[PDB]
């Protein structure tokens, strides 16, 4: 088959730069009728591929112009002119020159901005989950930049690792930022046995945290 | 306008078969090719084979032979892929893609096959209440994925975070955040809708303060 690598595997990019991913097939991809059949495609999380480039140069109507398409023999390149928020994502190219079609390992585009403290925002079990015996707390941070920020909880004043996931969103489309959810799930007799819950950010660069508390007596 | 509609969700057992399907309209359905893709965390895309439903004629990638089956209905203007012998490898999103033209490129809306013996379970909906206030609705202990969070039913959402779902002792758990003017809540009211397809439950889960 023909095998298609893509360099950079991420590509950080400050807002309003230019930005350039290439492709590389393992063997000519002219197809029999003189054409080179290499798409590159966006493809937002939860969104199916959006075609930007076909026929390695040709810019596909509707996408925007700071997009184009470049190359010959077995290297291919796009090239973004000014990047926006909107073209944060996992760039791919593909090639149907030749059976069986295939596409490169995904390029994602990560958008550098400013920094930006998170929005924290804690919550104690609800009672609905109380009244089925469980305990979860929740703790959002939100729109936060850079991506690195760590998460530490206490329970009555003492760091708690035990029953902690954390999930991350992707990059928002918008500003730039990204948003994290820890979760502290415990029995909800251990949950009884204590009072004050603390969700503490921190980010890697910096020592001060930012953080959010609740005490189950109130 | 073109249109692919694909079938939703399914949570199948190992060993078994399942026929998924890509409704076309919009176009003269027996002119164009239908692909199909495969996407499934951590392999990217692969292109799956296509069928020409002018002859039913198909072309398979080699990876798929023996495993994959396109079919064509032109009565019903439906392209059929059906993969046997199922087993956890198979658990992906599957996308169908009509050959393009000028007026756009035509992907169906994609269909999550999870290949596992565990059985289905409903999320547990719970919610999280207390300028602009930040409100919250917890998705906890459910399988397969996906589940479909939304705010007011749809018409809110802005400044709405829904998070990836993480595997805890066999079922997934989530949460979402909303961010409203403080102006407009509890004054006008706000409800998470969790709908899980799995189990054919949706919850509307109104945030009331505590």
């Amino acid at each position: 088959d023909v095998l298609l690598t893509q360099t950079p595997l991420s590509l950080p990019v400050s807002l309003g730069d230019q930005a350039s991913i290439s492709c590389r097939s393992s063997q000519s991809i002219v197809h029999s009728n003189g054409n080179t059949y290499l798409e590159w495609y966006l493809q937002k999380p939860g969104q199916s591929p959006e075609l930007l480039i076909y026929k390695v140069s040709n810019r596909f109507y509707g996408v925007p112009d700071r997009f184009s398409g470049s190359g010959s023999g077995t290297d291919f390149t796009l090239k973004i002119s000014r990047v926006e928020a909107e073209d944060l994502g996992v760039y791919y190219c593909f090639q149907d020159s030749h059976i069986p079609y295939t596409f490169g390992g995904g390029t994602r585009l990560e958008i550098k901005r400013a920094d930006a403290a998170p929005t924290v925002s804690i919550f104690p079990p609800s009672s609905e989950q109380l009244t089925s015996g469980g305990a979860s707390v929740v703790c959002f941070l939100n729109n936060f930049y850079p991506k690195d920020i760590n998460v530490k909880w206490k329970i009555d004043g003492s760091e708690r690792q035990n029953g902690v996931l954390n999930s991350w969103t992707d990059q928002d489309s918008k500003d730039s930022t990204y948003s994290m959810s820890s979760t502290l799930t415990l029995t909800k007799d251990e949950y009884e046995r204590h009072n004050s819950y603390t969700c503490e950010a921190t980010h890697k660069t910096s020592t001060s945290p930012i953080v959010k508390s609740f005490n189950r007596n109130e | 306008e073109v249109q692919l509609q694909q079938s939703g969700p399914e949570l199948v057992k190992p060993g078994a078969s399942v026929k998924m399907s890509c409704k076309a309209s919009g176009y003269t359905f027996t002119s164009y090719v239908i692909h199909w893709v495969k996407q499934k965390p951590g392999q990217g895309l692969e292109w799956i084979g296509y069928i020409y439903p002018y002859n039913d004629g198909t072309i398979y990638n080699e990876k798929f032979k023996g495993k994959a089956t396109l079919t064509s209905d032109t009565s019903s203007s439906t392209v059929y892929m059906e993969l046997i012998s199922l087993t956890a490898e198979d658990s992906a999103v599957y996308w169908c893609v009509r050959e393009r033209d000028n007026y756009g490129v035509y992907w169906g809306q994609g269909t999550t096959l999870t290949v596992s013996s565990a059985k289905t379970t409903p999320p547990s909906v719970y919610p999280l209440a207390p300028s602009m206030v930040t409100l919250g609705c917890l998705v906890k202990g459910y399988f397969p994925e996906p589940v479909t969070v939304t705010w007011n039913s749809g018409s809110l959402s802005s400044g709405v975070h829904t998070f990836p779902a993480v595997l805890q002792s066999d079922l997934y758990t989530l949460s979402s955040s909303v961010t409203v003017t403080s102006s407009t809540w509890p004054s006008q009211t706000i409800t998470c809708n969790v709908a899980h397809p799995a189990s054919s439950t949706k919850v509307d889960k109104k945030i009331v303060p505590e």
